[PDB]
């Protein structure tokens, strides 16, 4: 009996719970149940995620009755199929995403109960638009502190992802648990539809906007244009022998010649373009 | 009797104080610019429903 | 990658921003900003930062722990005072003063004219005036004429108390007229009335205690 | 000539900050 | 046909105590740069201060500027090429018979 | 003795601080106070203290006062009008009053 190199699966319908249960609860830690399956002894597969009510403070959370806990797995058996608990998640509202000391507490509670039982830590606030900072601890024992704990035969688990963060290895990293990767299982038939979501029917694409705003923004966007112009010939022309870092130090203020040029042009064009093709193509294929 | 006058007082100890300032301005619908009563400002945000 | 990369930079913002105020600026990428906490740091900036919005010494947030520069604030944010603010006209009309003809026309010339006929000033070189004085015995309708103009006007409208900045800390008083000042900048052709400059316009000294 | 005065206070601020990495709770 | 230097320095210098130390300095080393020169004052340091009326009570920083301009004019002069001019209203409250 | 819930009184003497502002701001709140119950009396017994005249330019103990004062020449009048706000004044002298009041 030892550890490995594991791997924590997802379900895509998982994130979006973890996150929206979080930020609508932003201002203190949310709790929820983690519910998937245990694939092998090697890797670790979360398929489901669903929250319970609860009662909290500002520094602690707590749930409230069980009878709701049994009922709802029960009902989630008849429709669908039966699953396993595999863990839970919290969140740690602009923390360092580290397990605290009653984060701690619940895991000897559910390590006990069962083995590779996995807590995860999710952060809506640190997390943009463009990636996430999701986490995952899994606890480790006391008494094997001088005995070896993982065996440590590939790399995958080693310098992969990241090394770990100044903010979460004070409190934790690599004393009394240790971290897990994560990665992202993806079904071809939700893959496909991901992809497109963002796109219209063919009216969109087929419109023509309105040619007296359209001539309007042109007379609106050329007439500053004449006036960029303006500042342009000035600047231009002046340009003191002044070794150029100067030259980059008295522009930060009000200055902007050469890049607003750049940019009105680019606005100019591929308005100008799309008006006119996509009314040479009403004319070619309409009648 | 007395064991309730106990009870009130374990809930009562994990309570903690909160800050007071005045709201400045609104900035987005999720940003606010507030600033404490001893000095200096800050950018918040309201939880869900206030 | 680069537009990938410059979205994944913007978690750094995620409000609990404290604010200070733009100062100077050393070199490329690196300032000087001034912390509404007292103090007076030495910084470093995004690249992400358009460099157009710098130097009306603008309201800027910084990071809480190593305090960097993150975002530009819009500039009329820190200024802790407001102006008239939509419906507090105080119902004088301009025609319920009586009499005082000669110095209605002149006070209501003294402030919405050089707005249109600037250029008459110096053709003549009279230079034209920034501010204009009020005095008298004490009631011969001295604050119902700036009461009545605030109602017919749609200028930006700043009433100032006489001795408001008079705070017991070190420095407030000079800050408190940096606050007023750009936001008269900021906003519009305003008007800003200070009543009871007596307070603090005196003659005397400074007594050293 | 042969006048006294009285006197006045200016009093400082004061500000405070920490590294804000000790947590809060150690109770339960 | 002298350089003319006309030197306002009201009130708002009177206040700046870190640089009050050298705003003679170097102004009496702008008149011996430029030419022959001339440099005009008013009433501006009567109205700072006469004498040590504001002494030993926190020497108030504009009479320690006025001890570096007797500092200076005791140093070296007899002219050389440069006058100084001051004109004044309220003549009988300044320091003058040290002066004279 | 009537109404003994909307009267507020003041010894116009303990208004003194010994910091600079911080007397004004004591004036900005009471008014406000006056402000939010709207039908408000206020009682200043010997104003002689915190009243005066005027002085010509003399201690900046006096400017400390005057700056006092003007707070409520202005609040008495000034920009914002008040509504059911009544005032009632008691001294022993009333020639060492300001003309402005
Ligand atoms: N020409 C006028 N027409 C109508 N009312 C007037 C006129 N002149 C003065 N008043 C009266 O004077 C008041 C206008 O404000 P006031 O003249 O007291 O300001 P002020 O001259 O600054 O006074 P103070 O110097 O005491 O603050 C109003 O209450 C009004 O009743
Ligand atoms: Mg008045």
């Amino acid at each position: 009996a030892v550890d490995t190199a594991e791997q924590v699966y997802i379900s895509s319908l998982a994130l979006l719970k973890m996150l929206k249960h979080g930020r609508a609860g932003v201002p203190m830690e949310v709790m929820g149940l983690m519910l998937g399956e245990f694939v092998d002894d090697y890797t670790v597969r979360v398929i489901d995620v669903f929250a319970m009510p609860q009662s909290g403070t500002g520094v602690s959370v707590e749930a409230v009755d069980p009878v709701f806990q049994a009922k709802m797995l029960d009902m989630l058996k008849q429709t669908g199929r039966p699953e396993m608990v595999v863990g839970w998640y919290h969140s740690h509202p602009g923390f360092g995403c580290w397990l605290s000391g009653v984060d701690i507490n619940t895991q000897q509670s559910f390590e006990a109960l069962s083995e590779r039982a996995v807590a995860v830590v999710v952060d809506p606030i640190q997390s943009v638009k463009g990636k996430v900072v999701i986490d995952a601890f899994r606890l480790i024992n006391a008494n094997m502190m001088v005995l070896g704990h993982e065996p440590r035969q590939t790399t995958s688990n080693l310098g992969h992802l990241n090394k770990p963060s100044i903010q979460a290895l004070i409190h934790g990293l690599n004393r009394h648990y240790y971290s897990i990767t994560i990665n992202y299982r993806k079904n071809e038939l939700e893959q496909k539809m991901l992809l497109n979501l963002h796109k219209k029917s063919w009216m969109e694409g087929l419109t023509l906007q309105d040619y007296s705003e359209h001539c309007k923004h042109n007379e609106s966007v050329v007439k500053e244009m004449l006036e960029l112009a303006k500042n342009y010939n000035k600047a231009v022309e002046e340009e003191d022998k002044m070794t150029p870092e100067q030259l980059a130090i008295k522009n930060v203020g009000k200055q902007d010649p050469k890049r607003h040029l750049e940019e009105h042009v680019d606005v100019l064009m591929t308005s100008n373009i799309v008006q006119c093709l996509a009314a040479m193509l009403d004319t070619v294929v309409f009648k | 009797k007395q064991y309730e006058k106990s009870e009130n007082d374990l809930k009562a100890l994990q309570s903690v104080g909160q800050i007071v300032g005045e709201v400045l301005k609104q900035l987005t619908e999720e940003k606010f610019i507030v600033k404490a009563t001893n000095g200096p400002r800050y950018v918040v945000g309201c939880r869900r429903q206030l | 990658e680069f537009l990938h990369a410059q979205e994944e930079v913007k978690r750094i913002q995620s409000i609990p921003l404290v604010i200070g105020q733009f100062l100077e600026a050393v070199d490329q990428n690196t300032a000087i900003v001034g912390s509404t906490t007292g103090s007076n740091y030495y910084v470093r900036i995004l690249s992400t930062i358009d460099r157009e919005l710098l130097k009306p010494n603008a309201s800027v947030a910084l990071h809480k722990h190593s305090n960097a520069l993150v975002d530009v604030l819009p500039p009329e944010a820190d200024s802790s005072i407001m102006m008239l603010t939509s419906d507090q006209k105080p119902d004088v009309m301009y025609a319920d003063i009586g009499g005082m003809d000669i110095q209605k026309q002149e006070v209501r010339e003294a402030v919405e004219l050089p707005l249109t006929h600037f250029e008459l000033y110096k053709q003549i070189g009279i230079d034209p005036p920034r501010g204009v004085l009020m005095y008298g015995p004490p009631g011969c309708g001295k604050t119902m004429l700036a009461k009545a103009v605030a109602h017919h006007t749609t200028a930006a409208f700043i009433r100032v108390v006489g001795s408001e900045f008079v705070q017991k800390y070190l420095g407030e008083g000079p800050r408190m007229v940096r606050d007023v000042f750009r936001l008269a900048k900021e906003n519009a052709p305003a008007i800003i009335f200070i009543d009871e400059i007596d307070a603090i316009a005196t003659k005397r000294f400074d007594a050293q205690t | 000539x042969x006048x006294x005065x009285x006197x006045x206070x200016x009093x400082x601020x004061x500000x405070x900050x920490x590294x804000x990495x000790x947590x809060x709770k150690x109770x339960x | 046909d002298c350089t003319f230097i006309r030197v306002s320095g009201s009130e708002l210098v009177q206040k700046f105590i870190g640089e009050g130390a050298r705003m003679v300095r170097e102004l009496f080393v702008m008149a011996r740069e430029h030419a022959p020169s001339i440099i005009f004052m008013d009433e501006i340091d009567s109205i700072g201060s006469s004498r040590l009326e504001g002494g030993s009570g926190g020497d108030s920083e504009v009479q320690r500027t006025m001890l570096e301009l007797l500092n200076q004019l005791d140093g070296f002069e007899a002219t050389k090429n440069i006058k100084v001019i001051m004109a004044t209203n309220r003549i009988d409250i300044l320091d003058s018979a040290l002066l004279r | 003795s009537q109404l003994d819930c909307n009267f507020l009184k003041v010894v116009s003497s303990s208004i003194v601080d010994k910091y600079i502002g911080e007397s004004a701001r004591l004036i900005r709140e009471m008014f406000n106070y006056a402000r939010d119950h709207q039908p408000c009396i206020i009682f200043m017994d010997e104003i002689d203290a915190i009243g005066g005249r005027r002085f010509s330019e003399g201690t900046s103990a006096d400017r400390e006062i005057q700056r006092t004062l003007m707070e409520l020449l202005n609040q008495m009048d000034g920009f914002d009008t008040l509504h059911r706000v009544k005032m009632i004044m008691a001294t022993n002298r009333p020639d060492t009053l300001d003309p402005a009041l």
